């Protein structure tokens, strides 16, 4: 179905055409990711995060980042924490973009969809340059990032977030005060405070709810202490409640990337540690302790010390989670993903109670479900 | 609320094809050190591995083919008795040998200037 | 600090009562977004006319793979086995032996470009540049097997696109 | 240069040759053998040697950081020249 | 044998079954089945084309990478022949069309073909040639089809002295002539049938069951100068047995005699359609033959095969011929026809 | 090339009509440019 | 003693469960041919049944038997509620599996299978 | 870009809003392809002296989890995970949409 | 007084202080149940003398609700509410007994 | 200023550490260990049956309103006597907290559903179950999540192959998917990667 984002299988109980019950049928993009990351080291384990949700990639690797570097007991330097707020924050235009127009065609408006398309063309384009892939960068790494940004990357990052504000007032223009949006969308998929807790939903769903809640105000990461920005709150906790949320969060990136690149420091991009971090190709092709540490983190990779963590970031999709288990070797022992669409997709049979097929896709287009990172 | 006495049997319940329940002779042992390297840290837990299958070459590309599909799976056991009641819960056949641990050896350096004995090194 | 996206409440006065029962009637949000729809209609659009016109890339892109050479025409490889040991989807085989000269080099360089993830770690991992991610991306194949590739098309895809390699990695070196 | 097997099908420079009675030849029937021209031991055979008046001397393939790590030839040996094996370049002290 | 051909794994679809075979005629029934069993073996398939290639796209999913390799070959072609047969030690021959048209009749398909094919694969050396014929191949039949078949089978004998030569009744499948031919006479009102179909007997085989046959004789060692009748188990008589099939698809059954010379005329006008004929005056002459008994020749329990009866197959094949209101009836519902034994 | 146009289709390419052995009167690909006029096209770099 | 049992403590309840199992599975090959317009015939399906059942009947811990019912009724709810398409129910019949030999002549012949 | 005056203003009157002051598309506004050799620097451990890897080693400085209280082994008062988390101000710069 | 809590199905409750008050005598009467020298009586109710104290002290719902530092007055009544019943169900637990087992020998080691 | 290695916290260490005291004090038939890791993570290990008065307790309680289920997962230790490890990860909001409960099982051992406390439990415990094998006692609805429909085996145990048992592929003989035994093109090259010299002295083992 061109409305169930891929692979959903959702068996639904129709009595006419209002909903009884809906019972998700998941896996259907299950591959296996964790017993791959058991099966494979520290470095290579990366792509498969930056694989999982393929909307927020920046966000999944510095999700897995600071896991590692938290194992690991290590710091990167500031120049790379301010690298990837940037580029978190540029990660997370990119995915409400997404998710905004997603629900907007799911609905059926398109025009919105092509237009913040073409940005997302554009902001591709900023990845493709810092990293050398559109999608998938596998720039953020445990210790850092890869390398330090190219000579004209800021500049034109000024110019995309100097001309994009215009981009969501058009955006806003055609959803926000339409009466068919707003029927389409209000009072639909109500929530409740308590009910939204205790299913576990996080971010934009707790947000809409009125949950006075955020991991980056809560337990800053990186720098985002150093950052000011306003945390949107709803007061319906309905799908327009949370586009709305969605859109004011837009802004607030829009803000944050303001604020770094006014505040970028100088410095290496990676922490000066060369048994984690491999040295540079200069040192590497003179230095013989370099080359040694080279040759022994690409083919073996960096110990880590045994023990266990769960680290939590607040991706656009809302806590994204991993608790990694290591045994003191080179591999991980286990390592568990906490999806944010998991607990939501469990808690979409609660939400279309009472509401009919249009409503059950505008449920699973507010909800913003990537069954990449559902499945696993 | 029952007893103990019984030997568990976990066969029927962990899926394995009956063909590789019944035809499989794990050996339980502790890796013998690389002799390469005079680093011990790889001897101290025991492992349990799978009996070597065939292995082909592909027609294309020849690479090395496999049909074993537990051709890979070495597992980690802090002790023998903790392997040998693994394997035998899941119900393979299991061959044990016992740690070969290396003997004290005397060592002095003044052995090699002896007065008289053998000992006595010719260099340095 | 946090903000309230939706707790304006609506004016009572008459001005605003019936401003807001003309655009019930009127349909004048209707008619701003007409309105804007139009403005894009006239606005100019942004599709290039491929394949005449090309996306812009950037040196760091990494498309096709390939084997380099020295000046001399000597291979770079050296048969290390690193990027072997550093691919996370285990896509490269390679088998060495010494070779009639006493040189270390490969006789067996495969890549099953079916089973990348086109990651680079392979050309980061080279310690003498021998593997590279070419620029080429339009190499796509009306067969599985022609995805497979050997030592001999990865040598003859380095010699293909040999300039344009060296001129990326004189563009990007400096940043590694 | 290219070398042709006793069954006319190109002979790659690490000696690949289907044999005749192999059936794997098939597949290259209305197709091509992918087989490069240009052969590495033969251009660094025809590459000359360089005479330089020192014991050690330091190979790095050229460029700089675009080569190979960089390493010390010791040519003692007087019978034969020393050979950088990273890029295979020979060096050889003056015998005038 | 060669060390490429030494067999390797467990009978796999990445395994190494040992077995390179040219298979002529592999775009159609038989064909399909026999290339999709020898790719479950893993074995090395050449498969000769003369269509599209659009035509061919079912068979790239039967075999592993490597392993199904296409080539364009015309039938009065000895280099191309040769040129698809040079580096296989097994020949297949499947070639056959049940009309005749413009550019191939039935002395070209039937005896030019297959004894450039047997004559061809001698001078290449292959070790092993099986060539399909037919039943009833009789050198005075009154079908052209199977006087051509008769002498085609003659000179393919006389051509390659070591070829395993099979002879099925009739293939009853899914994509099958048989059953369907039966079936679709729905359209034309009634069902015409010679002297009611009371004096004509056939003994169909199933597609699979052929299939495993000509795999088999490949295998097996001591079937090289032979020749094979595949028959079913069960013989039927052509009014019951096309009672069975329009009860098995649930339709109104209403048998007519229809006299030999008019379903000669109607056989006559059916064949001027430059496309494929819905049928031809030959193919009423095959429906009215009985089939042959032949128990000298060894058949399919010799070969290894037990015979699979037309009750337990005859759903999967007018399953399709049913409307909405018997979709889902099931197997059993339908008593099997009565057999004569 | 035409700077005035929007960056994206200020550099463009007309195919020859024949290339090697293929009338490539109107079938054009995308990768018939030499490695160096490709780099160019795509903007890698600013100098022909 | 001390030990937690799954379900029906000692082995009779257990086996009144496998049997309850039984009869829900029996009670259902008709539905499920007629359902998913299956090839096979009831009695065939009957037959693999108790041949699904037949192949755990040396499992003597009560708790193994109540973790086996409870996988069965498991894999039943999935073939009523047609969650399954053809083809599982085909996957339990082994249709394309080529015959491998079990005696050592044969098993000798053809690779170096034990 | 390249409009018509007539279009500029019937798309600015139709938009509501100034289109040719923030533009969708780039127009050589956007950095120079080719670009000066860059120096990145060298980092803090990249000293000849007074740097020994012993006292800048931050896995070797992982320890065990400490043991606060395991079984084999006045009037406390009641204590919590964390101070109560103060309430949230609200924003001033837009306190209300 | 406010119109709304801000949170949704939490709704406005008009007599804040009486409920308060009502809840922490009804979690007082449940702890008198608990062995004397069970540790979770003597912090609950500890903790609910010390709530109860300041909303027999302060009328002002504001200045209540800053003392408290646990939000507003209907989440306290809410977790007021979920400690009663968790009381209850402690009184049915019954969690002060000593540890019902120890784990094996070598549980919770690591790495192993 | 040790600008490679990460900062520490003793104060959030001490709160935690008190916080685990005061656990174990209000809770002593049922949590069996407290520990705090050296980046400030509390954790505490508990008697198997003791997950719904321990869960329900870190709930509901006043000091610790820990509403947020965060995660639940398994890990799988063969050595152990009960191999299964099911892990809760909890958040508390109003204190800005994190804590982390510990149970132990084995394969035929059931664990007591924790739905009745957490929601999200009921599909955290479905994937225990599809993935180790862990059954859970008091279920609205459990069977698989993630596996295919009939899969055999559970994947994520430690004695579960990587590539599995059984491979998909379509044959035309019977016009639908088959399941066959998985036969690799190219046999999946296992690395042995551990240096055999020790990297942490503080984590040394005892010789005993
Ligand atoms: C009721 C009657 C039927 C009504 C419905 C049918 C009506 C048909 C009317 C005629 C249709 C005109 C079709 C011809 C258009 C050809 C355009 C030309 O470009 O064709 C090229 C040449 O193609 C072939 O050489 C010929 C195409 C068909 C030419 C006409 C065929 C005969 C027409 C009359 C047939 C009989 C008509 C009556 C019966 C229908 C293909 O270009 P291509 O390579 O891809 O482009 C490459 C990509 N580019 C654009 C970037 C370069
Ligand atoms: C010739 C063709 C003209 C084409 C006109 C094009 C108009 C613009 C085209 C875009 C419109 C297409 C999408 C419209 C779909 C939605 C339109 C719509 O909803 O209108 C209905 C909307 C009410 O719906 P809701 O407000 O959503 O109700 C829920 C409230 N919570 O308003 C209407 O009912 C429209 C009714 C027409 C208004 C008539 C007013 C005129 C009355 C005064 C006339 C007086 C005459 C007699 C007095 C004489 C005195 C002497
Ligand atoms: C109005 C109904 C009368 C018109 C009859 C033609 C209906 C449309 C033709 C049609 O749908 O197909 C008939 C079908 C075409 O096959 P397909 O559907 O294309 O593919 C095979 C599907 N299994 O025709 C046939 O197969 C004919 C096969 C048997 C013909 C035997 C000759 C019978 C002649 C009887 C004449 C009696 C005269 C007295
Ligand atoms: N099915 C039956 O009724 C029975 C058939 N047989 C025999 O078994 C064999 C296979 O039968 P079946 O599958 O039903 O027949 P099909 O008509 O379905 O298949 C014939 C095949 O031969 C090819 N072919 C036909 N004419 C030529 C030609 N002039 N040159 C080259 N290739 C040609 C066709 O390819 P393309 O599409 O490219 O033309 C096709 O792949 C035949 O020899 C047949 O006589 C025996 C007993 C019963
Ligand atoms: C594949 N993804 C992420 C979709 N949203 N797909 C879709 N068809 N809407
Ligand atoms: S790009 Fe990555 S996945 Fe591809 S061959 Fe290189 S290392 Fe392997
Ligand atoms: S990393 Fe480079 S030198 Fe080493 S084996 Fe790979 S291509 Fe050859
Ligand atoms: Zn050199």
């Amino acid at each position: 179905h061109p409305a169930a984002h891929g692979v959903l299988r959702l068996v639904m109980e129709l009595s006419g055409e209002m909903v009884r019950k809906c019972d998700p049928h998941i896996g259907l993009l299950h591959r296996g990711t964790e017993k791959l990351i058991e099966y494979k080291t520290y470095l290579q384990a990366l792509p498969y995060f930056d694989r999982l949700d393929y909307v927020s990639m920046m966000c999944n690797e510095q999700a897995y980042s600071l896991a590692v570097e938290k194992l690991l007991n290590i710091q990167p330097p500031p120049r790379a924490q301010w690298i990837r707020v940037l580029f978190g924050e540029i990660t997370r235009l990119l995915n409400h973009i997404m998710a905004v127009t997603t629900h907007a065609l799911d609905i059926g408006a398109m025009t919105p969809f092509f237009w913040m398309f073409e940005e997302r063309e554009k902001m591709f384009e900023f990845y493709e340059r810092v990293s050398g892939a559109r999608m998938h960068a596998a720039y953020i790494r445990p210790g850092g990032v890869h390398q330090d940004l190219p000579l004209g990357l800021l500049d034109d990052i000024y110019e995309f977030s100097k001309n994009f504000s215009f981009r969501i007032d058009e955006l806003e223009e055609m959803l926000t005060n339409n009466r068919i949006w707003r029927n389409r969308t209000v009072d639909i998929g109500v929530v409740t405070a308590e009910d939204a807790l205790n299913y576990g939903f996080s971010g934009v769903m707790l947000r809409g709810s009125g949950i006075q809640w955020d991991l980056r105000k809560t337990q800053p990461y990186d720098v985002y202490d150093q950052v000011e920005f306003d945390v949107p709150i709803g007061s319906r906790g309905d799908c327009y409640d949370r586009y709305l949320c969605r859109v004011e969060e837009m802004r607030q990136s829009l803000r944050i990337i303001s604020q770094c690149l006014n505040k970028m420091p100088p410095g290496e991009i990676k922490v000066d540690d060369a048994k984690v971090s491999p040295p540079k190709r200069a040192e590497m092709k003179t230095s013989m302790e370099s080359l040694i540490h080279h040759f022994k983190l690409y083919t073996e990779g960096y110990q880590v010390p045994p023990g266990a963590t769960y680290t939590a970031i607040e991706a656009p999709k809302g806590e994204f989670g991993v608790y990694l288990v290591s045994d003191g070797s080179s591999r991980p022992y286990r390592c568990k993903i906490k999806a944010p669409g998991f607990a939501h997709l469990a808690g979409l049979d609660k939400m279309s109670k009472g509401h009919m097929l249009a409503d059950v896709v505008a449920i699973i287009g507010t909800q913003d479900i990537v069954f990449g990172e559902v499945d696993r | 609320l029952i007893a103990v006495d019984e030997k568990l049997d976990i066969t029927t319940l962990t899926g394995v094809p009956e063909e590789h329940i019944k035809t499989r002779k794990v050996r339980i042992f502790v890796p013998a050190r690389n002799n390469m390297q005079s680093g011990v840290n790889n001897t101290k837990k025991w492992k349990m591995e799978f009996d070597t299958r065939e292995r082909w070459e592909n027609p294309l590309m020849g690479w090395s083919s496999t049909a074993d599909p537990l051709s890979n799976l070495v597992l980690t056991f802090s002790t023998k008795e903790d392997a040998v009641a693994f394997a035998e819960k899941n119900g393979w056949s299991f061959d044990v040998e016992e740690r070969k641990v290396p003997k004290p050896k005397s060592k002095s350096y003044g052995a090699n200037f002896s007065w008289n004995k053998r000992t006595r090194v010719s260099t340095k | 600090t946090y903000k309230f996206v939706n707790m304006r409440e609506p004016s009572m006065d008459m001005k605003s009562v019936t401003d807001r029962a003309a655009q019930t009637l009127l349909w004048t949000e209707l008619v701003r977004g007409l309105g804007m729809t139009l403005s894009y209609l006239f606005r100019e659009p942004a599709t290039i006319n491929y394949p005449f016109e090309k996306g812009p890339l950037s040196p760091r892109f990494r498309g096709e793979h390939a084997l380099r050479r020295y000046p001399s025409g000597e291979e770079r490889c050296i048969a290390c086995k690193l990027c072997e040991a550093v691919c996370p989807a285990q896509a490269i085989t390679i088998e060495a032996e010494p070779r009639a000269d006493g040189s270390r080099r490969t006789t067996r360089y495969d890549i099953d470009m079916t089973k990348c993830i086109y990651c680079g770690f392979c050309q980061e991992a080279c310690p003498v540049d021998a593997i590279v991610e070419g620029p080429n991306f339009e190499f796509s194949t009306e067969t599985h097997e022609e995805l497979l590739y050997n030592k001999e098309k990865l040598l003859n895809n380095g010699d293909k696109w040999e300039a344009e390699i060296a001129a990326n990695i004189q563009a990007d070196y400096l940043y590694r | 240069g290219v070398r042709t097997s006793p069954t006319g099908e190109k002979v790659t420079h690490t000696g690949q040759a289907y044999d005749d009675g192999d059936y794997r030849r098939v597949r290259f029937s209305d197709r091509q053998k992918e087989v490069n021209e240009n052969f590495a031991i033969d251009l660094i055979a025809e590459q000359p040697v360089s005479e330089v008046g020192s014991r050690v001397i330091s190979c790095d393939g050229g460029g700089g950081a675009l080569g190979h790590p960089r390493v010390y030839i010791n040519l003692d040996k007087e019978t034969k020249t020393g050979t950088c094996g990273y890029c295979g370049l020979q060096f050889r002290q003056p015998h005038h | 044998l060669h060390h490429a051909l030494i067999p390797h794994g467990k009978g796999g679809r990445s395994s190494v079954s040992g077995i390179v075979a040219t298979v002529f005629g592999a775009t159609g029934f038989l064909g399909r089945y026999v290339v999709n069993h020898l790719g479950r073996m893993g074995s090395q398939v050449i498969v000769p084309y003369r269509c599209e290639p659009y035509d061919t796209m079912h068979l790239r999913p039967m075999g592993d990478l490597g392993q199904i390799i296409f080539m364009e070959w015309n039938g009065k072609d000895k280099d191309s022949i040769r040129k698809v047969v040079e580096h296989s030690n097994v020949v297949i021959n499947l070639v056959g069309r049940e009309w005749e048209t413009k550019n191939f009749d039935f002395e070209d398909v039937f005896v030019k073909i297959p004894h450039a094919i047997a004559q061809v694969s001698k001078e290449a050396g292959v070790e092993k040639l099986i060539h399909i014929s037919h039943l009833n191949a009789d050198i005075k039949s009154p079908s052209r089809y199977l006087r051509s078949k008769a002498v085609g089978e003659k000179e393919v004998r006389a051509a390659f002295p070591e070829a395993t030569i099979i002879k099925p009744s009739d293939i009853f499948g899914r994509e099958d002539r048989f059953l369907n031919y039966f079936a679709s006479m729905r359209w034309f009102g009634g069902v015409p049938l010679i002297s009611l179909g009371k004096e004509t007997v056939k003994q169909p085989v199933y597609i699979v069951d052929v299939s495993k046959g000509i795999i088999n004789a490949i295998k097996d060692p001591d079937a090289k100068g032979k020749t094979f009748a595949f028959v079913g188990p069960n013989r039927y008589l052509l009014f019951d047995l096309v009672q069975y099939i329009f009860a098995v698809a649930y339709r109104p059954f209403l048998p007519y005699p229809l006299p030999h010379f008019a379903y000669r005329w109607v056989g006559r006008l059916f064949e001027v359609s430059p496309f494929e004929p819905w049928t031809t005056r030959d193919k009423v002459e095959r429906v009215h033959m009985s089939d042959m008994t032949l128990p000298h020749l060894p058949g399919l329990e010799d070969l290894g095969i037990q015979a699979t009866p037309l009750e337990l197959k005859a759903i999967e094949v007018l399953r399709r011929h049913r409307t909405y209101r018997w979709l889902t009836s099931e197997m059993e519902d339908v008593k099997p026809a009565k057999t004569v034994n | 090339e035409d700077n005035k146009q929007f960056f994206g289709r200020h550099r463009w390419v007309i195919y020859t009509t024949e290339m090697n052995g293929r009338d490539t009167f109107w079938d054009v690909d995308g990768s018939m440019v030499p490695p160096e006029w490709h780099r160019w096209l795509h903007c890698m770099t600013d100098d022909p | 003693t001390s030990v937690k049992p799954i379900f029906s403590r000692d082995m009779n309840e257990a086996k009144r469960r496998v049997r309850e199992l039984y009869r829900a599975w029996y009670r259902e090959v008709p539905n499920t041919v007629h359902l998913f317009q299956l090839d096979i015939s009831v009695k065939q399906g009957r037959d693999k049944v108790r041949e699904m059942f037949m192949k755990n009947a040396h499992v003597t811990d009560p708790r193994v038997v109540d973790l086996l019912v409870i996988k069965g009724k498991m894999e039943l709810e999935e073939t009523i509620n047609v969650w399954k398409q053809r083809t599982h129910i085909m996957r339990f019949f082994h249709e394309t599996e080529a015959p491998r030999p079990t005696d050592f002549l044969s098993k000798f012949y053809v690779g170096h299978d034990p | 870009a390249s409009a018509t005056r007539v279009i500029q203003l019937l798309r600015n009157w139709a938009s509501g809003r100034d289109l040719q002051a923030k533009l969708q598309l780039r127009y050589q506004e956007i950095s120079k392809r080719t670009q000066p050799p860059p120096k990145l620097p060298v980092g803090p451990s990249h000293k000849l002296s007074n740097n020994y890897y012993c006292t800048r080693d931050g896995r070797r400085e992982a320890m065990p989890p400490s043991i606060v209280m395991s079984s084999q082994k006045t009037e406390k008062k009641a204590v919590t995970p964390a101070p109560p988390i103060k309430r949230w101000e609200l924003s001033k710069d837009q306190p209300y949409l | 007084l406010k119109k709304t809590t801000g949170l949704v199905g939490l709704a406005v409750c008009e007599t804040p202080h009486e409920r308060l008050k009502i809840l922490y005598t009804k979690i007082l009467d449940v702890l008198g149940q608990i062995p004397k020298n069970a540790a979770y009586r003597k912090y609950t109710e500890q903790i609910t003398n010390e709530k109860l104290g300041m909303v027999k002290a302060e009328p002002d719902v504001k200045k209540l609700e800053e003392q408290l530092q646990g939000g507003q007055i209907e989440e306290v009544i809410l977790q007021a509410e979920n400690e009663l019943s968790l009381a209850r169900k402690m009184l049915r637990w019954k969690p002060w007994e000593p540890l019902v087992e120890e784990p094996p020998a070598n549980q919770w080691k690591w790495p192993i | 200023t040790r600008p490679t290695i990460r900062p520490r916290n003793d104060v959030v260490h001490k709160q935690l550490s008190a916080f685990g005291q005061y656990v174990a004090e209000i809770l002593p038939k049922y949590v069996q260990q407290v520990q705090v890791s050296c980046f400030n993570e509390l954790e505490i290990f508990i008697h198997p049956d003791g997950v719904i008065p321990v869960l329900t307790f870190l709930r509901d309680h006043t000091n610790a309103q820990f509403k947020s289920l965060a995660d639940l997962t398994a890990v799988d230790v063969p050595t152990r006597q009960n191999r299964f490890e099911i892990v809760y990860n909890l958040l508390s909001l109003r204190f800005n907290s994190r804590i982390r409960v510990k149970t132990y099982t084995d394969e035929l051992t059931p664990i007591e559903s924790s739905v009745t406390v957490y929601k999200a439990a009921n599909w955290y415990e479905r994937e225990i179950w599809d993935m180790f094998g862990v059954f859970f006692a008091n279920h609205p609805d459990l069977r698989r999540i993630l596996t295919d429909y009939g899969f055999e085996g559970h994947p994520f145990r430690k004695d579960f192959p990587l590539s599995g048992y059984v491979e998909l592929r379509y044959d035309d003989e019977v016009k639908r998917v088959v399941a066959e035994p998985v036969e690799l093109a190219q046999e999946f090259r296992k690395f042995d990667l551990n240096s055999p010299w020790e990297a942490f002295p503080a984590y040394r083992q005892p010789p005993e």
